[PDB]
């Protein structure tokens, strides 16, 4: 429950206020960044280390079969659990284009080879849509679980641009929510299945969703449509019969009013939330530990890392989990000169 | 054309009309409202077909460049 | 705005009503839009740009009725994308800028063939199959290995946003004419064919030379980076 300053021993252009950290299988790879995939890099992705504090970024490669991915912003992640058929699988949906736009894609990843020389390959395969399709978008959730017993990923939330018959250039950049429906999505086939809640009479973004024992408990975040942030948890229970997609939903009393943060998973389902933003001007500057148990969830603080009086007077920030415990956070950095390595990076860690 | 500011002109302005002055230059406020006619957003017009995806106002002219984004802190700034 | 012409009523390619005689000199180059940031900040470009590319494209469909001598008269348009110095246009096209293999805007081309030949070389890049040849690149249907898969889309891994036309300025042109020569000769001076590898304080030298000697005759004196005059 720590923080220790960071530098970048290069590279410091290379990072961009909404990215993604992944750990499957051991190394950490960062994924986004400002412009395209430069050549030094066609990959778009770099594996991350920290050494005496300091961080380096290499690059990556893939398999032949394996399909080459544009670099997205803010996309949605699923931690599809080492099984049947090929563990460990990561996927990433729809994201944000660099040129500014959205993307109808699902794509699924893994590591397949190593080293043979402390190196890794990757793997990153498009998959088709059968529905009753999502519709792009940014910043939702995505998650899996096994519903007795077998597996299925549960789509919901975020926000996206007015629909095309509206689509006026004086209001070309204006996002509203995208319609709360959820969406029900097998790995093969890909059979989309839009379902409605007579619950969720409103769209939501940003908010940190969990998954366990084909019950999701969705935290909640930012809402434009009254401009609020219910922290209302919201409990759902799914089912997959043959072939009744079941769902049940409820509300919870108490939730959290938090907004973008950063999960980092500790134990086995204990989770830490580590930070993000409580209002349209203050950020949350607390922890928080949260045990799941099929009863229910259950809440607590913790000493909240004293900050550097530089990140105290910052206006934002966003992080990732470098995983067990440990994660990174940066401030966007000011001064004079632009050093141009415009964040300071903040390593955190549990324990 | 010659990159004078308004105070510049009024100045000028007030100046040369006391010497021999019958008015020469036309005061600073007439401008104000004699481009009208040469600024964007002035003439009507329309299309056939009708413009796509593009509203069919037309009398606005300078508009700030970000098409409505979203203020929203925690977003995409 | 550069011409404007005239087909009708018809059995006729077009007349010239008026072609402006002086495009060069900026008396016609109006403003459109203004952005404080960079030329490299690719999303905040493209994010400010959206508008202006998308009614750019709506404007190319439909003809325009306006009130003119008197009389509803109406119009189509063509939009010819020139003016951009290289690195945009390639950083707009989706290439690598800007010294890489690929080099040609419009041969696909490696660099080292153009050398041996200069001379024959078809113009075929083009905006429809850009976008195709990244479809290829994202998809990657022939499950190729990296530098195959750059090979065989003779590599376009961005996706291009904004049309282009395939053309070059003609200032930059005569820009690096200028500091190219600049270079040969700061090199004759010296012997570089007697003496294959020098080394960088005999090129300070000779640029030295190569000043006193454009200035003592010709009364030329040196500049940090050579405009569109130095060049001339
Ligand atoms: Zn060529």
């Amino acid at each position: 429950m720590s923080l220790q300053p960071l530098t970048a021993v290069n590279c410091g252009s290379l990072v961009q206020p909404g990215f993604s950290l992944l750990d499957l299988e051991g190394d950490v790879y960062l994924f986004g960044q400002k412009g395209w995939p430069k050549r030094s890099c066609p990959t778009g992705i770099f594996g991350v280390r920290i050494k005496k504090g300091e961080l380096k970024l290499r690059a990556i490669s893939f398999s032949n079969n394996s399909s080459y991915l544009p670099p997205l912003r803010c996309p949605a992640i699923a931690h599809f659990e080492a099984q049947d058929g090929k563990p460990e699988c990561y996927l990433i949906h729809g994201g944000r284009t660099p040129n500014n736009e959205l993307s109808s894609s699902l794509y699924m990843l893994s590591v397949d080879s190593r080293g043979c020389n402390r190196k890794v390959t990757l793997r990153c395969e498009e998959k088709e849509l059968v529905g009753d399709v999502p519709s792009a978008r940014y910043g939702h959730t995505l998650s899996v679980i096994n519903s007795r017993g077998k597996t299925a990923c549960v789509l919901f939330g975020g926000r996206s641009y007015m629909p095309p018959t509206e689509r006026t250039t004086q209001n070309w950049n204006s996002v509203v929510d995208c319609p709360p429906q959820v969406y029900l999505i097998d790995l093969e086939f890909g059979c989309c299945t839009a379902h409605t809640l007579p619950e969720l009479t409103d769209g939501q973004s940003f908010h940190v969703a969990l998954a366990r024992q084909d019950c999701v408990y969705f935290l909640g975040g930012h809402i434009l449509s009254s401009d609020c942030r219910p922290s209302r948890l919201i409990r759902l229970h799914v089912e997959l019969l043959l072939g009744s997609p079941v769902l049940t939903c409820t509300i919870l009393h108490e939730g959290l009013t938090i907004t973008s943060a950063i999960a980092s998973p500790i134990g086995y389902h204990e989770y830490i939330i580590f930070g993000g933003y409580q209002s349209e001007t203050q950020k949350r500057m607390e922890c928080t530990y949260v045990g799941l148990d099929d009863v229910g969830v259950h809440m607590e603080s913790r000493e909240p890392p004293q900050w550097t009086s530089e990140i105290s007077h910052s206006r934002t920030w966003f992080g990732g989990s470098l995983g067990k415990g440990t994660a990174l956070v940066a401030i966007p950095s000011e001064g004079n000169p632009t050093p141009p390595e415009a964040y300071h990076f903040y390593q955190v860690s549990f324990q | 054309n010659t990159f004078l500011s308004c105070s510049q002109y009024h100045k000028m302005y007030r100046t040369v009309k006391a010497t021999s002055g019958r008015q020469i230059f036309q005061p600073l406020h007439t401008l104000r409202n004699a481009e009208k006619e040469l600024l964007p957003g002035f003439h009507q017009f329309e299309w056939q077909p009708a413009l796509k995806n593009v509203s069919t106002s037309w009398d606005v002219g300078i508009i700030d460049g970000l098409s409505g984004w979203t203020v929203s802190v925690d977003d995409v700034p | 705005i550069m011409s404007i012409s005239i087909r009708l009523e018809g059995e006729d390619d077009g007349i010239t009503i008026f072609q402006e005689q002086k495009p060069n000199s900026e008396l016609s180059c109006r403003p459109l839009c203004l952005m404080f940031v960079d030329e490299s900040d690719h999303e905040t470009l493209t994010a400010i740009l959206g508008p202006v590319v998308a009614e750019r494209k709506a404007m190319m469909e439909s003809r325009l009725i306006i009130s003119v001598g008197g009389l509803l008269r109406s119009f189509r348009f063509f939009f010819r994308g020139t003016g951009y110095d290289e690195k945009m246009v390639r950083e707009m096209e989706g290439l690598e800028a800007s010294g890489s293999t690929y080099i040609c805007t419009l041969c696909d081309s490696t660099r080292a063939e153009a050398s041996q030949n200069m001379v024959l070389h078809s113009i075929t890049r083009s905006h429809d199959e850009n976008l195709e040849r990244y479809e290829i690149w994202r998809k990657n249907p022939f499950s190729e290995s990296a530098d195959e898969l750059r090979d065989r889309v003779k590599g376009v891994s961005a996706k291009p946003f904004m049309e282009t036309q395939p053309t070059l300025d003609a200032l930059h042109c005569d820009i690096g004419n200028a500091t190219e020569f600049y270079k040969i000769f700061q090199d004759e001076i010296g012997e570089v064919y007697q003496k294959p590898n020098p080394s960088r304080e005999e090129r300070r030298r000779w640029r030295s030379t190569l000043d006193k000697q454009l200035r003592k005759k010709m009364k030329l004196k040196p500049v940090m980076r050579m405009n569109g005059n130095y060049a001339r």
